[PDB]
RNA sequence: UUGACCUCGGAUCAGGUAGGAGGACCCGCUGAACUUAAGCAUAUCAAUAAGCGGAGGAAAAGAAACCAACAGGGAUUGCC
RNA sequence: AAGCUCCUUCGACGAGUCGAGUAGUUUGGGAAUGCUGCUCAAAAUGGGAGGUAAAUUUCUUCUAAAGCUAAAUACCGGCCA
RNA sequence: AUGGGGGCGAAAG
């Protein structure tokens, strides 16, 4: 319902384009911890997969 | 249906607010009175007597109108009647600071984009009214550190060509020298009282009119002899 | 379930819906007064979990507070300052608890839940008759709200040795020389 | 010219903002409602 | 009703003026030659434009009128219409008290030369020199008296504010016009247009006292490396830069700036001393109110030697060794 | 050249920053794309293209 | 045309409430210097005195996002 | 109305808050001792704090960002003795 | 009713 923050939109764009290591680095720079960046990246990748199977 | 009349009314009211809040200073009024309008605003032209139911008087001694108009000075003088992407200018301290940050190997284009995907991004600005946009701009300015190099660079960037002339510098030194001279002109010994007679046991200044006074006694004599003995022992 | 839906929607703040709503409200609150009354909580789930009820006796006040610092840093928060100002305005009410609503770039915004201690419904209902008791006058001024406890460091552990049970009381207890009758 | 009261001006400005701002889908679908019959 | 009448009159007037100026521009671009039966319509349109500049500059479409004057002052063939438009713009630059007209004109003509690659008749440059901004008991009722008194205080405070804003705006316009003029001067210098040197150096010499001190020293070393480039016609350029250097340093303000600004003429003195022999043995010496743009190398050398041997200041301080 | 230095002093180049390039003694000037990023970051309308 | 809802107001409308004093002890904000020592500077005085805000007969704290490494303890407070 | 017991049924726990960077202030306490401001900004077999070279980050112990509560404790002021 | 010290700077500060 709510959607995505601008930084999450940037991470989504990077993950769709294939810059996954860049996405993870930007997620670190925006959150502050490796584990939080990993969880955010996994959540956004799952959102991408769900959107793909929904379309 | 689209709120067009309401939009015009609100815009006019906000503009009137702006003009009165600016003209309650009279320096804005002077600037408005003096400043000349542009031509990109004029562009567009080409570039009952209810009545009842029942020899000339002004004889000016000498058509006359034509012979008085076309016989003018200019009509008598006249015989036989290279021109063929907008530029980006930094004028802001924050923009100059971030320009320094790019010039020096501090942050790159990737860092610029990543930091540009912030909370202020994706904010609508196109179709919003002037009052809303100005309130948002006034109260939503992000704060960033500013560097002295960027501030100085803006200073020489905006420094006027005739801002520092030899004359005004020389007579500025002249006012400063005159100010020190006047301060010096505005700026333009100690007596000893023996505490005997009328001066014995007095709370404050005696009747001796002087700038600085010092009271003396035999106890002070002995103290001074002790201090001199100590100084002599030290030397 | 609406309360958890609102809790998650408030957790996701930079989401598009919440960002849009916060922008419009931030504009509306700037047009409104520095301290003004609310009608209904703009964050009903937060107000409810902080203790707001829809009874005759509970009121909301939205307060604007200027952000920044004095390089000196003010030991009390902007949240505590908002509570103290709202109390000085409504001296006849007890400040129950405040919560964040908007932030912009010049002012933070806070909705403060306040309770009337002289109202009959409040006096008859337990769970709030404690705030009817007279020992709770100006909790926001004495630092007895949540912000006050956080700033006072009223937590248990080895990281809070000098501040728990009162910082000045602890310093006095450590700096008193106790002399007994038989020494 | 004439001066409107503050609350009236505020609510009409809220009208203008609601009509002008680009609205997210979750509120645009609330803008879409059903009909008389 | 009177306000509407005034609005209609003013809008009709401005529309008519726009049409009149467009017709004048078309008649201006029209071909001059005709059967010899009086002054051509192009010349008369030029006279009309000149009269409008000299009468109502402050009014609208001053940009259009000045642009027409610029298309005339951009074709290089001395004619009566040229001398007329030179005189009209000179009158403009010597009667403008506010500055916007001068600013628009200087910007237009500056872009004109920039587009024309500096192939002008030196008259557009002398317009820069012609800038001066770069230099009975009537009975009164009880109500009437109070309103007049209030108007008196209002006009006093308005006059004070007007004076302040006038000074600020005059300074700003002056700064901008110096910017355009000196931009043209240095870009002509770097272009090294042989027929512009005298006028551009005259302008440099006569406005460097209003230009800042650091830029004044930059001007001295620009003169220096132009002399060096001429070292590596040539005599004319060398003597021109030399006379400009002496004139600049014989200006009173630069005279007092001297030591504090570290302005030394030793290089120019040595250049003159080492070039006297070539100036003696070259042929073109005599093939030729101004102080710099002098067509004869003989009079140029005369100014050089008057400056060195008899400088207008400290005449009894000149080094005897240099003298001899 | 002193003439070019004075010309810049009057009208500074588009990418003028006032810094000295460590790589070469010439002044370090911004590029067109760098100024594009300057405006994009200062306005916030387009953090990234497409 | 009418009537609701929402928001914002008025009333010498009905009923209440706040101010100030006190401040020994209590809860907060703010906050020195004299002094001591040290080549110098941090430090000490002192998270004190002065100033400001707020309660009571006590106030505050208080029922672990604690202590621990135990064979475990078990809200807070105070004495050794 | 209430307590226990049993189970082929369920079991909801506090967000501009943690946390990262940084400036100030404060403490015996850069695992930042706590607090404040500022920029970014979370999780759900989760999070906090400790233990440990023992071979991987195992083990131990609690649930923060909501609230109330007498007593033992302080007292140069109030009514007294 | 008002103005109050110093240095830097063309003032604006």
């Amino acid at each position: 319902v709510a959607g995505l923050a601008p930084y999450e939109r940037r991470v989504i764009e990077l993950l769709r384009n294939g810059k996954d290591k860049r996405a993870r680095k930007f997620s670190k720079k925006k959150l502050g911890t490796f584990g939080r960046a990993k969880r955010k990246c996994e959540e956004l990748q799952r959102i991408i997969a769900e959107s793909r199977r929904a379309h | 249906e689209d709120g067009d009349q309401l939009e015009r009314e609100l815009d006019a009211m906000y503009e009137h607010y702006k003009e009165r809040k600016a003209s309650q200073d009279a320096k804005y009024r002077a600037k408005r009175a003096r400043q000349e309008v542009d031509d990109e605003e004029w562009e567009g032209l080409s570039a009952r007597l209810e009545e009842d139911s029942s020899k000339p008087l002004i004889k000016d001694l000498s058509s006359k109108r034509a012979r008085g108009f076309f016989s003018q000075d200019v009509f008598q003088k006249i015989p036989g009647l290279w021109e063929e992407r907008p530029n980006i200018d930094i004028i802001t301290a924050e923009a100059m600071t971030l320009a320094h940050q790019l010039a020096t190997g501090e942050k790159t284009k990737a860092d610029l984009i990543d930091e540009g995907y912030n909370k202020y991004a994706f904010k609508q600005k196109e179709g919003l009214p002037d009052w809303f946009l100005e309130d948002e701009a006034k109260h939503d300015k992000p704060i960033k550190p500013i560097t002295k190099e960027a501030a100085q660079a803006i200073k020489e960037k905006l420094r006027a060509l005739n801002a520092r002339p030899i004359k005004k510098v020389a007579e500025a030194r002249a006012r400063r020298k005159l100010r020190q001279a006047k301060k010096l002109e505005k700026l333009k010994q100690v007596k000893v009282v023996k505490a005997t007679g009328a001066n014995r046991g007095i709370k404050g200044r005696p009747k001796g009119v002087k700038g600085r006074y010092k009271m003396v006694d035999g106890r002070m004599k002995k103290e001074m002899r002790a201090l001199k003995r100590l100084a002599k022992k030290k030397r | 379930g609406a309360l958890k839906y609102l809790e998650e929607l408030s957790k996701k703040k930079q989401s598009d819906v919440v960002r849009f709503l916060l922008r419009v409200r931030c504009w509306e609150y700037r047009q409104l007064n520095v301290i003004h009354r609310a009608s209904r909580p703009s964050r009903p789930d937060k107000a409810r979990r902080l203790g707001y009820k829809a009874k005759q006796g509970y009121v909301i006040y939205r307060v604007r507070v200027r952000r920044g610092g004095r390089q000196l840093k003010y030991q009390r928060s902007l949240r505590a300052t908002a509570e103290e100002r709202v109390g000085r305005r409504c001296s006849n009410l007890r400040v129950l608890n405040s919560y964040w609503v908007n932030q912009d770039s010049t002012y933070k915004y806070y909705e403060v839940i306040l309770v009337d201690p002289n109202h009959k419904a409040i006096r008859r209902d337990p769970r709030i008759n404690w705030i009817c008791n007279p020992v709770h006058k100006h909790r926001e001024c004495r630092g007895l709200t949540s912000t006050g406890k956080k700033s006072r460091g009223l937590n248990k552990g080895h990281r809070f040795n000098k501040t728990r049970a009162g910082r000045r009381k602890t310093w006095k207890r450590h700096n008193t020389l106790s002399l007994w009758r038989y020494r | 010219m004439v001066k409107w009261p503050e609350y009236i001006r505020l609510q009409r400005q809220k009208k203008i903002l609601r009509m002008r701002l680009k609205v997210p889908p979750a509120i645009a679908q609330f803008q879409y409602t059903l009909d008389k019959n | 009703k009177e306000v509407k009448r005034l609005r209609t009159y003013e809008q009709a007037l401005v529309a008519g003026y726009h049409g009149y100026l467009k017709t004048l521009a078309t008649y201006a671009a029209s071909s001059i030659p005709e059967d010899r039966k009086g002054e051509p319509i192009s010349s008369i349109a030029f006279t009309c434009a000149c009269e409008l500049v000299n009468a109502v500059p402050h009014f609208n479409f001053r940009g259009d009128l000045l642009r027409i004057l610029v298309k005339k002052l951009s074709t290089r063939k001395i004619d009566r219409d040229f001398v007329k438009c030179r005189e009209a713009l000179e009158k403009l630059f010597q009667d403008d008290e506010e500055g916007n007209a001068s600013q628009e004109a200087v910007s237009l003509l500056s872009k004109m030369m920039k587009a024309r690659e500096y192939r002008v008749d030196e008259s557009v440059l002398n317009l820069f020199l012609h800038l001066r901004l770069l230099s009975k008991w009537e009975f009164r009722t009880k109500k009437q008296r109070k309103l007049l008194k209030a108007e008196k205080e209002a006009q006093k405070v308005m006059e004070q504010a007007d004076a302040t804003v006038s000074h600020e705006e005059r300074e700003r316009i002056q700064s901008e016009i110096l910017k355009m003029v000196f931009a043209t001067y240095f870009r002509i210098l770097k272009a090294r247009v042989p027929h512009l040197m005298g006028a551009v150096l005259e302008g440099l010499a006569k406005y460097a006292h209003l230009i800042n001190q650091d830029f004044f020293g930059d001007l001295l070393e620009a003169l220096k490396d132009l002399i060096r480039d001429t070292d590596r016609d040539t005599s004319r350029e060398s003597l021109l830069c030399t006379v400009t250097a002496f004139a600049l340093l014989e200006g009173q303000d630069a005279h007092n700036a001297r030591s504090d600004l570290h302005l030394d003429l030793s290089f120019f003195i040595t250049n003159l001393y080492r070039s006297l022999l070539s100036l003696s043995l070259n042929p073109d010496l005599e093939l030729g109110n101004n102080k710099i743009n002098l067509q004869t190398t003989t009079v140029l050398l005369l100014r050089c030697l008057t400056s060195v041997l008899l400088p207008p200041w400290n005449i009894r301080s000149v080094p005897p060794i240099r003298l001899a | 050249d002193a003439l070019q230095n004075l010309l810049d002093s009057i009208e500074v180049p588009e990418g003028w920053t006032g810094l000295t390039d460590p790589n070469t003694g010439k002044p370090l000037n911004l590029s067109r794309d760098e100024l594009e990023l300057i405006r994009k970051v200062q306005q916030g309308l387009i953090p990234d293209d497409v």
